[PDB]
């Protein structure tokens, strides 16, 4: 599609449990607890990856809590940062079942995005150190309006939902106008329990070329 | 900083 | 109790 984010979200921008949400991360910085990811970073998964450009949708929960990691994107974290485990998991389904794909040296993942791949967290903001500590705030709220935006207005979308949570998310979703693949979580504390082999990179790709669309290239870019 |  |  054409479609922005700003032809979708402009209204959704002004209802109370958004400014709530933005006035209460504000307010907690201006107070001195550091805040992950930066103001700047907190929505980039939109700024990379305009709604009529959703290729793929990878959803996760909360945003990366140390020094220089989170940037926006589920997932990925800046260049210079060792890789998590959980990318770490996902490097290595991927050299299991891509062609050609070799271990990055890196765990930045805008080059996923900037080909329409949408990394969203269902949280976009955590203080330092304490996972789900803005979980209590609105934006699951928020991002349950963005997914069910994006299964309102555009068509043929892949889902892909590794664990209990992101699974839950998507429930609402039409698995007939869209296509959604589930797995467990890519963390060591759960991948072997079936994110292994599940082949997801590849059945996105697949769905793709038979929507007569160009597959992701899953090798990620430094900038 | 917001895109929308 | 997966965050990331």
């Amino acid at each position: 599609n054409e479609l922005t984010w700003h032809d979708v979200l402009a209204e959704e921008k002004q209802q109370p449990y958004f400014l709530n949400t933005l006035q209460t991360v504000a307010s907690e910085r201006q107070s001195g607890v550091t805040i992950y990811p930066p103001q700047k970073d907190v929505f980039n998964a939109f700024r990379f990856t305009e709604l009529g450009d959703v290729k793929v949708v990878i959803l996760g929960q909360d945003p990366y809590h140390g020094p220089g990691q989170a940037h926006g994107l589920a997932f990925s974290v800046r260049p210079g940062i060792a890789i998590p485990p959980s990318l770490l998991n996902m490097y290595k389904e991927l050299e299991n079942t891509i062609p050609g794909f070799t271990r990055p040296n890196h765990g930045y993942l805008e080059s996923w995005a900037r080909q329409g791949v949408l990394l969203l967290n269902t949280v976009l903001t955590v203080r330092a150190g304490q996972a789900h500590s803005h979980a209590s705030l609105g934006w699951e709220t928020f991002t349950d309006k963005v997914i069910s935006l994006i299964n309102q207005h555009r068509e043929g979308v892949v889902f892909l939902l590794w664990g209990s949570h992101a699974q839950k998310k998507g429930a609402i979703i039409d698995k007939q106008r869209h296509h959604v693949l589930k797995a467990p979580h890519p963390s060591p504390l759960s991948a072997h329990r079936g994110f292994f082999g599940c082949n997801h990179f590849v059945l996105a790709n697949q769905w793709l070329e038979q929507r007569g669309e160009t597959p992701i290239d899953w090798m990620p870019v430094l900038p | 900083d917001i895109p929308f």
